């Protein structure tokens, strides 16, 4: 079946003829089986576009299985999920491509537009602890004899050398000790802030399906049809069945009609919609430009693509000799490096070698205006009640 | 008065930025207003209240900060017209006249800063099909800036009458 | 390396305008205690140099420190961005191998459309040059 | 030089622990899962597998008993009994709990 990067038609497929019109992972792989098992071949496409599914009423396998069971095809070198109902009707080889259900999400992108981005280099409780340490200064200033000198603890907060100085007693000492304490922190803030502008690593939002089993901020769906929809239904694990309970109770429907519709809805919902599909394809679309989608976590289950011969054909046994030969030779991973990384539209670590960002944005500074105008309202609120003291 | 004139010129802004998609496609010249997005063949549309969904909630607060800006300017005239009612206590209301004109421009600068926070984030999206190689601000928004200092020069001289 | 425009690099041009337009809002608030004198003391509280006139403990003491609290983040942030410039700038090294071009893709590289050089990277069984051959083929 | 190749598997695990992380070690994933669950749990697995391998049930060649076994193995995988017993014999029977992997606290700022 015409699948990327497994079997594709060339740009000069009208110019070429025969099996030379085809290109892809399986197209190279079928030539390898024709090399080791030694046979002439014809690459043919399934008519109905099905992988092979048994009917419920007529009980007719369609697709490539219906091309192998009914003798229309001599062998199937194609991406084909080895299932138990498919095992009993056609003989599979040992699986060359182990895979499973994987997590496709958007790549993360820098957007922190306000107050929370201001509070990044110093942790939230340390913002609380520095004030709770600041209030301890206050009565110690009044131990010389409170309301006046607390502003002079703010006068000794960072800068702006204060006017009231408890000249040479213990308030002169500890008033400088707290002053000595706080100047470490603004140097350390600028050291932390400069490091955070330097590295810019993008922290991944989720790792596991257990992350998506709990949170609901980012939606996630599968295709509207397939064994993947069957799997979370069949999953007796309470993690995935809750995710199955989630996607069933997902209103509106996170299940999309085409695979690219889920990829678009990842891109269109700006990472609020995740998507679940098979790993090597999730590898593949991650290599396809604009490459804004990515795979996180491992597979949820062990699957396998295997070469399928009709049941009772002795040709599959030297194929089974050839598949284990190509795996031990590493031809599979090498063509996987070909058809995913060499034939992919991105080098995944090439863009990883390309991150050299630049000058300051305004957005981290404008969130601090709210408490700045909040002081300007405090400038009015304290001044108006002074007229009540007038 | 001049502070009020270029206040409404911000509201009557028909070109906030040029919009250029002169791609070698072909040449494109948008002239987006502060709300209403004109373009050039010559055509003018709205294109108001764009995406996403909490920047829209910013745009709810942005319009509120625009409406409160101009209404507080009128209070500065109405109390100074009460001065000419008494020129042809007095000093308390004329001080109160500069109260609301100062409290006009303080919210109004944020009303200008929320919309630049809008226009920064929306161009950071690269708006739906109109991302410019411009971002030449205003031209009335640099003039709406001049309405702020014309509020300030009006305020320092009427509190100077309060000292006498 | 240029002049005045190179000085204005870590802080954006409108933020140079917005920091002054925020600075002028301080001025009449200093005069709300009772203007021309205390604007220099807003410049006295601009970064450093602890000022002489202090509206001791009323709301001008508060907001006069709040604006003071606001601006000290920015000279740290101006230093943090400038350190973020100079750190990455001293890390940008010129290309001193074909292994540099085998990894990076920011600078493209090609050969003639014909010749033994095109044959060579094709014939190169070294995975460095064959990746560069994979690069220029997929270029 | 000297030889990083060790004689027993626990010798490599010890040399991970004895060299204080200056000695890494390479072994199979499910066992690397397993020793990561075995206390003191100071060793851990990073990255994916370098190659695809497979454990499979082996019958002598020519025995017809392996074919309903092949029916049974795909049945247990589709039922998820394998992963459930994998959650048993690695996480339930492991010496460190499965949610201990989430207590590896993250990139937080300025201790």
């Amino acid at each position: 079946i015409l699948e990327s990067p497994y079997v594709m038609m060339k740009k000069n497929h009208e110019m070429l003829e025969g099996n030379e019109r085809y290109e892809g992972y399986c197209v190279d792989l079928a030539a390898e089986i024709a090399k080791h098992c030694g046979f002439k071949y014809k690459l043919t496409i399934v008519g109905d576009g099905k992988y092979g599914a048994r009917d419920a009423d007529t009980k007719i396998w369609n697709g490539m299985v219906g091309e192998l069971v009914y003798g229309k095809a001599d062998i199937a070198i194609a991406p084909l999920t080895i299932t138990l109902v498919r095992e009993e009707v056609i003989d599979f080889s040992k699986p060359f491509m182990s895979l499973g259900i994987s997590i496709m999400i958007k790549k993360p992108q820098k957007s922190k537009p306000g107050v929370f981005s201001f509070l990044d280099p110093l942790a939230y409780e340390i913002w609380m602890c520095i004030v709770f340490a600041y209030i301890g200064v206050s009565v110690v200033l009044f131990l010389v004899s409170i309301f006046n000198s607390l502003w002079f603890s703010l006068g000794a907060f960072m800068q702006q050398g204060c006017d009231i100085s408890p000249r040479s007693l213990s308030g002169r000492i500890v008033g400088g000790v707290w002053w000595f304490f706080t100047l470490i922190i603004i140097s350390s803030y600028t050291a932390n802030l400069a490091a955070f502008l330097t590295v810019e690593r993008m922290v991944s939002p989720i790792e596991s399906a257990e992350d998506l089993s709990k949170q609901t901020e980012i939606a996630y769906g599968t295709l509207d049809s397939g064994s993947t929809k069957e799997f979370f239904r069949r999953s007796k694990i309470a993690v995935f069945d809750k995710m199955w309970t989630y996607m069933r109770s997902a209103e509106p429907s996170v299940f999309v009609r085409t695979t690219a519709e889920g990829v678009a809805r990842v891109r269109k919902s700006k990472g609020k919609y995740a998507y679940l599909l098979e790993s090597t394809m999730n590898e593949y679309i991650e290599q396809r430009k604009p490459c804004d989608t990515m795979k996180v976590g491992g597979n949820l289950d062990s699957k396998g693509y295997g070469i399928a011969t009709p049941k009772g054909s002795s040709l599959g046994t030297p194929v089974n000799l050839a598949v284990l030969k190509l795996s031990e030779q590493g031809v599979l991973d090498k063509l996987k490096n070909k058809w995913w990384y060499d034939k992919g539209e991105c080098g995944a670590k090439d863009s990883g070698s390309k991150e050299k960002t630049s000058a300051l944005s305004l957005s981290n500074v404008a969130g601090v205006f709210y408490i700045l105008v909040g002081g300007l309202g405090l400038a009015m609120l304290v001044a108006l009640i002074e007229f009540c003291y007038k | 008065l001049l502070a009020l004139l270029f206040a409404t010129t911000a509201f009557l802004t028909t070109y906030w930025c040029q919009g250029t998609q002169r791609v070698p496609f072909q040449l494109r010249r948008f002239h987006t207003g502060i709300w209403y997005s004109c373009e050039e063949g010559e055509k003018c549309r709205s294109f108001i209240d764009l995406a996403p969904a909490s920047e829209k909630g910013v745009l709810w607060l942005s319009v509120v900060s625009e409406v409160l800006y101009i209404l507080l300017l009128v209070v500065g005239f109405s109390l100074m017209c009460l001065e000419l009612l008494h020129s042809s206590d007095g000093l308390k209301l004329n001080a109160f006249a500069a109260v609301f004109t100062v409290l006009s421009g303080l919210l109004g600068m944020v009303a200008h800063m929320m919309y630049t926070q809008v226009f920064q984030v929306t161009v950071s999206l690269g708006p739906e099909d109109w991302r410019p190689h411009s971002w030449d601000y205003g031209w009335s928004f640099c003039l709406a800036w001049g309405s702020f200092t014309c509020c300030m020069a009006a305020s320092v001289t009427t509190l100077n009458s309060y000292t006498k």
